[PDB]
């Protein structure tokens, strides 16, 4: 049976080098054209390059956002496709996807969360969110990178509880801001799991 | 190839796509195919006995449990005492009960009197149904030999007679053979030819949806073209209403009072019912009526419940859940559900939490919740197939019926969501624009759940239309008996009395296409639809005036019979080649192979009365130059004609040159060899 | 030129309803093999993208029987005949005829569909050791409301950054964090929105 | 709570009193007791199946019949596991007679 | 390009292939899937049990 | 269903112009490129010509044989193939079909004979075989066309009776030599249909 | 050049065993795709001929499955798992990675399989009649020979004799081979077979 399964994400800065594997056990990988396609964090797929079947010979066909920085390869002995991404930039921090196809991307890999920022490992500024007089709620602004995990009355209340998406600032951080709704005093925790750092904040109007 | 860079390999795509849209296709013809009602054949209690005598019990909100049976030997006087609990008791002391079990035609069905007293009630009654499933689908009952049709029948093993270690006078080998559940599938593929699966299914009140459920999985897959599925109880004994009573699951009235405060439980009652069931693209393509398609099904055991006879409430939405996702469908597409709805107390208020979570999940349309039990009684093992013919004459007749004894709606079940709408009104129900679709559970005492999704019939926008009023074709009655056959002529005589200026044409194919050759013939052939309401009134009386009666043993093998000369009169066939273009054209290549040896032609000999063949240069009968080419052309075409009509012979035998027209037919000397 | 495909951006579904996604191609893409070269994808939530039709109409193996096909290459419509939590996501129309393919169109943002709720507004103004930290956040929440084609403005607007959530379960809705990263001084000089679950400005201020 | 179908063949034979007279102790019970119906049910019962449980009757077949029906739910999927088989245990000489 | 419809109707047909390939093995699986006998329980005449 | 069914076989002396329809009803005609694939008298399949789609060009490609003699064109708004015919020599006899493929023939329609003999219509010239010693056989040589049906003790005797495959000469002409196997004094009446000249035959040695 | 595509041109078959014809192509049908271009065709006796395999393993929707398809790029496969009674017939080895092709092959001839016959040599002498009429026919009629794989000589030489044989029949499952020596006047002032159903020569004249 046909799988795709990735390797090769992480955190480097703008300028570096990355490798992008995609280990192809099910299908013969000399047959299609294998394709790498990119979902920039909750916006539409890109598609960054493909190389061209070793029976059909043919070249690789990448995009004009990346020609000249992005090479794939491919190897049947081995059974590895490449994305090899060189002199990296902001646009790079994204989920790269390689797909068995080059007009019919039929099978995807998991996607690989390859992210590019130039921040440091920092935990939460946890400020809070006082009610106007309602909801009550709390930042995580400036904490990198992503995991996260902010709960309240520490993982006691689970209704109301929304917590925000990452939202990225252009300094390279990120901002939560986890908020219940819920008429009254409630106890918000936040983890930087890469630092762990766990801070705690009660809120008040 | 040449042209661009594509001639080759997409063509290899068109085939690998044809290839996949006709693989993708009959795997939604081996699961999903929709299997089409052919037919419907149900006593039922009440006095049902047709499902439009079944039609006019619901319409009319008539219930049909109205006492016990007396002319069953029922001891009517141990059946009932003061005490609750005595050994013998039964508390239902009503019920729905047919009077067609203490009564059967024996000679008909080839049995002897002796063979039949033997015959489970349950087996009589599906014998009876199924040559009227057939004798109503169109289908000759007498043309299904050898012919792939499983019968499955859904029986509670009922006890009939003497017990099989204490054998009767008569019945002594046929007791155990005409009472095992086995032969009563098993009886019908022997009387009326059937080479299929013969399966007698038994999962107690669910034993005709799953018999149902049984013979749609084995049309889906082929392994009968046709099949008859249905169940019956018929209760020989009161001794399933003194043991039901003993662990007091009955009613003190026999009422199955569905949904509704006064539920005491079972109403128990008996009663049959067939369905014929074909693939819709086999009873499209064969011309089959198709009365609704069972779109899915699905059986679901209710598992480790509280009690054998304990309902489960999770074990009935994983099987309204499992034939509305094997029917391709959602809860939102049944309009109506023909529950089980027992009456029973417990049974109740867990199949409707069970309608709540399966159909009523945010219903835009409420669910019309119903049950047939609540009009005849719990028919046991015929229900099930007693409401997928109450929610096929619902498809057929624009209404849902009524559940008759529900106003007060119990107080245990939830009707706040507005999602199930019991049928305590007759509800329209007439074909909209989205499929008219029910949905039939019938749920047993051994935990057997079984539900059915039905759809209405693909509205057939023309199919069989009009032409013109031509000549008319017999009326073709017969039947195995000089008794039954002049009910015959006084059953379609009603059946046209009641509904008039029924094209002839129409009363002579589904009489002659439609039955079968039983011995007892009476074809007629009128002058039009009233002028047969005469003649259906003399047989009815056995007096034949008009009709041709005649008495047969399965006979068939007709004779050619020539006659030599002096047969011919003045007018030979002058119309019936003005009439039909088979016996003018069968004159035609007779002509054209006397044309090269003989002059006068017989084309204006026939045509001309003697009368004013006179001057034509052939005389009316003395020209034997002339007039033995003629003979022996009328000769020919007129045997052409009969076997144009089906009429062929076992041999045939000429007199004198009535030797030349049978060699003629024999095939032994081509037309123009005996016609020079 | 390219072929430019678009789609009803937003579609809504309810469960159990048939519903129909369509794509409009401004080049024609039905090919000389009488093959559309329109293939529809699904991104389900969180997930690698899939397969549903290839070749505008045939379906890829795997995907239920819900995902029908039907059109033309220019007008096409996915039709499901049976919308459950499964047939949710972004469905992407993407071509075939011209590879190479930049994009894979905006992609229709499907939800599941309830009626027309009340987004509530909340501003919550910054805590003031934020102010002691050298930042100010102002955030006006905004609440349990579907659809979402709700945007927050800032007045009395343009450091403001974004932050949703896809569609909850029990509830169906939306909620929206805009946030305003902002400086020590000019937090020393009020957020709306115009979302259809209202049609009057509601204005509080921090 | 497990798609587990149960196919069993018997014949209906006759066992204990018959119904319409009961019993002394097996009052409700006999008819629980001399019915093919429940001769499935109550094995999906007792070991909580909730596949198919039908039970078959062609007599000296019905056991090879069960195993069609269950290879069958096995084939199109109903269920994943499925129970086939017959028993004859004849408690009366009815049938030799 | 994509190598004109050489790289396409190709890439279109090794899936119209593949997905008849396993739409064809649903096919011999809904009606000749060999099922097991993964056990056998018998009370038969004589000692047997 | 898809059936192509043909129409427009016959008898035609060489140098004539023959008219083969293919009747296309099930598919789209224009999609297809429908081919006419000759099978002379017992031989192997030997491909006359197709015509490409009219979404492809419609170029009509010719076998080596034929060039020049024989044009293939469609019609979608009538939906028929054509093979026309001109210019017909004796290899023209011949099972001509149409497939509707140029390099994947599908359906094949049914199977046009179309003959180009230089012959008339002529009945039998009956010759027995007279057993050396055994088998009993009669000749049919001399006749044209094919119909031709020969039976034994006229249709009585079934066994043993090989109604050896027609035979061309040289000239145009048809020969058939039906014989029984059995030790015996037996009868043969061959019917040539066109012509309708049945002569019966009675052989000892 | 152009592929040459063989066989075993004679491959007999017993019903309800399997059998596999075989084709070897001189050139490769690999084409780049993956994907074979050889197809497998079938004309049963006197009908239209049949698609059985195209792309060298797939099969043609309508054929049976017992017709199965394998092949690298030279040497290829058709594994019947089930001879039947209609499983008889030509297979045509029909390449597609060079079109026009002008020929379908010389094609396997299947026949039903049993033992070997007993080819019964019968010559015939013309009737007299015949010399009569102004020709000459001796026929050398062989009858109930399987298989069909015979010389028929004339001499005291040949170059005058006519091919006529039937297929295959079902009781007998046998051939039969009417030779004939059309001829003239004069020359009238021998025939023998080398089919395998004996090995000694076996001559006898008119
Ligand atoms: P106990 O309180 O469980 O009562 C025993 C009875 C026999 C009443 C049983 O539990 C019961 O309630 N049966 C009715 C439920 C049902 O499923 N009816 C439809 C099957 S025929």
């Amino acid at each position: 049976e046909v799988q795709l399964v990735q390797s090769g994400g992480g955190l480097v800065q703008p300028g570096r080098s990355l490798r992008l594997s995609c280990t192809a056990s099910g299908f013969t990988f000399g047959d299609y054209a294998m394709s790498w396609v990119r979902q920039a964090p909750g916006k539409g797929l890109e598609w960054v390059g493909f190389i061209r079947s070793k029976a059909y010979g043919g070249t690789t066909e990448y995009a004009a956002s990346v020609k000249g920085r992005f090479t794939i390869s491919r190897d049947d002995s081995k059974s590895i496709a490449y994305l090899q991404m060189n002199s990296l930039k902001t646009e790079d921090t994204a989920v790269y996807y390689c797909t068995r196809g080059g007009t019919l991307f039929d099978y995807w890999g998991q996607g690989t969360l390859v992210t590019v920022s130039s921040a440091s490992t920092k935990g939460p500024s946890v400020f809070p969110l006082a009610p106007s007089s309602a909801a009550l709620g709390c930042l995580v602004k400036d904490y990198f990178p992503e995991p996260v995990t902010v709960s309240w009355n520490s993982g006691a209340l689970t209704s109301g509880v929304h917590t925000f998406p990452a939202v990225l600032q252009s300094s390279g951080l990120y901002s939560l801001s986890s908020v219940v709704t819920v008429p009254s005093t409630y106890i918000c925790n936040v983890n930087h799991k890469p630092s762990n750092t766990k801070v705690d904040k009660k809120v008040e109007p | 190839m040449a042209s661009t860079d594509s001639e080759k390999v997409a063509e290899y795509l068109r085939r690998a796509t044809l290839d996949l849209r006709a693989a993708r296709q009959r795997i939604r013809e081996l699961e999903g195919e929709p299997v089409a009602v052919v037919a419907m054949a149900c006593r039922l209690p009440g006095g049902v006995s047709t499902p439009e005598e079944f039609w006019e019990l619901l319409s009319e909100g008539r219930d049909a449990v109205a006492g016990l049976p007396t002319d069953r030997g029922w001891d009517l006087d141990s059946l009932f005492h003061p005490d609750p609990t005595r050994s013998g008791t039964a508390h239902q002391r009503g019920g729905g009960f047919l009077t067609e079990a203490t009564a059967f035609d024996p000679a008909f069905f080839g049995m002897s009197p002796r063979e039949a007293l033997a015959v489970d009630p349950q087996q009589r009654l599906m014998l009876e149904l199924s040559w009227e499933v057939l004798e109503r689908a169109g289908i000759p009952p007498t043309s299904l030999q050898a012919s792939p049709t499983g019968v499955f029948v859904g029986l509670i093993p009922q006890e009939y007679g003497p017990r099989l270690a204490e054998g009767g006078e008569g019945v002594e080998g046929y007791l155990m053979t005409g009472t095992t559940t086995s032969v009563a599938s098993g009886r019908i593929a022997y009387t009326l030819g059937l080479e299929g699966p013969a399966i007698s299914v038994d999962t107690a009140c669910s034993s005709s949806l799953v018999a149902v459920h049984l013979a749609c999985q084995s049309l889906r897959r082929g392994e009968s073209s046709l099949a008859m599925a249905g169940g019956v109880t018929v209760m020989p004994t009161p001794g399933m209403l003194v043991d039901f009573s003993r662990m007091n699951s009955l009613a003190p009235d026999g009422r199955c009072k569905a949904f509704s405060a006064g539920a005491n439980g079972f109403g128990m009652a008996e009663g049959a019912g067939m369905l014929l069931l074909e693939r819709l693209s086999d009873a499209r393509r064969n011309g089959h009526p198709v009365l609704a398609v069972l779109r899915g099904t699905a059986v679901n055991s209710d598992g480790a419940s509280n009690g054998l006879s304990a309902p489960n409430g999770r074990a009935q939405v994983r099987v309204i859940q499992q034939a509305l996702a094997e029917s391709g469908l959602g809860p939102a597409d049944i309009d109506a559900v023909e529950a089980h709805g027992t009456g029973t107390r417990l049974g109740d208020p867990i199949e409707a939490r069970a309608l709540f979570e399966a159909y009523g999940r945010d219903r835009e349309q409420p669910l019309h919740l119903g049950s047939v039990k609540s009009n005849l009684g719990h028919t046991q093992a015929a229900a099930g197939v007693a409401g997928v013919i109450k929610m096929v004459l619902a498809m057929r007749a624009g209404t849902l019926p009524r559940t008759l004894h529900a106003s007060e709606r119990s107080k245990e079940i939830d009707w706040s969501s507005g999602a199930i709408s019991l049928l305590d009104e007759p509800e329209p129900w007439p074909a909209g624009a989205r499929p008219r679709r029910a949905g039939v559970s019938s749920f047993g005492i051994s935990g057997t759940n079984a539900h059915a999704i039905i759809e209405e019939a693909p509205q057939v926008v023309e199919g069989e239309r009009v032409e013109a009023g031509d000549v008319v074709a017999p009326w073709v009655l017969s039947a195995s008996s000089a008794e039954g056959l002049r009910a015959q002529a006084a059953r379609l005589a009603a059946h046209l009395r009641e509904h008039p200026g029924q094209d002839p044409r129409d009363i002579a194919y589904s009489l002659a296409t439609g039955r079968a050759a039983l011995p007892h013939r009476a074809a007629f052939a009128p002058v039009d639809e009233s002028a047969a309401l005469r003649v259906l009134d003399g047989l009815a009386t056995g007096n034949a005036d008009g009709a041709a009666v005649g008495t047969s043993r399965a006979q068939q093998r007709a004779v050619f019979v020539f006659p030599g000369q002096g047969w011919q009169w003045a007018g030979m066939a002058v119309d019936l080649l003005d009439t039909s273009p088979v016996f003018a054209a069968a004159l035609r290549e007779c002509a054209d192979a006397l044309e090269p040896h003989l002059d006068f032609e017989v084309i204006p000999f026939l045509r001309a009365e003697a009368a004013r063949r006179e001057q034509d240069a052939a005389l009316s009968t003395e020209r034997v130059d002339v007039v033995q080419p003629v003979m022996f052309a009328v000769m020919v075409s007129l045997a052409s004609m009969w076997r144009a009509h089906g009429v062929e012979p076992a041999a045939v035998i000429g007199h004198s040159q009535g030797e030349i027209a049978a060699a003629c037919v024999a095939g032994a000397l081509s037309l123009d060899d005996a016609a020079r | 030129d390219v072929v430019m495909t678009q789609s009803p951006l937003s579609l809504p579904v309810t469960p159990g309803e048939p519903a129909s996604i369509s794509c409009r191609s401004s080049q024609s893409l039905l090919h000389s093999n009488g093959y559309n070269y329109l293939d529809w994808y699904l991104q389900k939530p969180g997930q690698s993208p899939q397969l549903l039709i290839y070749l505008g109409s045939n379906r890829a193996s795997g995907v239920p029987d819900r995902f029908s096909g039907s059109g033309s290459g220019t007008d096409f419509t996915l039709k499901i005949s049976r919308v459950e939590a499964e047939d949710v996501g972004v469905y992407y129309c993407m071509q075939s005829l011209q590879t190479p393919r930049l994009t894979f169109g905006p992609g229709t943002k499907v939800d599941i569909k309830r009626t027309v709720a009340a987004p509530s507004v909340f501003i919550f103004p910054p805590s003031d050791e934020q102010l002691k930290s050298g930042t100010a956040s102002v955030v006006c929440l905004l609440n349990n409301f579907y659809p979402r084609g709700a945007k927050v403005q800032w007045k009395v607007s343009g450091n403001s950054q974004e932050s949703v959530t896809e569609q909850d379960s029990k509830d169906s809705t939306y909620s929206l964090s805009s946030t305003l990263t902002l400086s020590k001084a000019d937090y020393e000089k009020a957020c709306e929105v115009t979302h259809q679950g209202l049609s009057s400005p509601v204005t509080k201020s921090f």
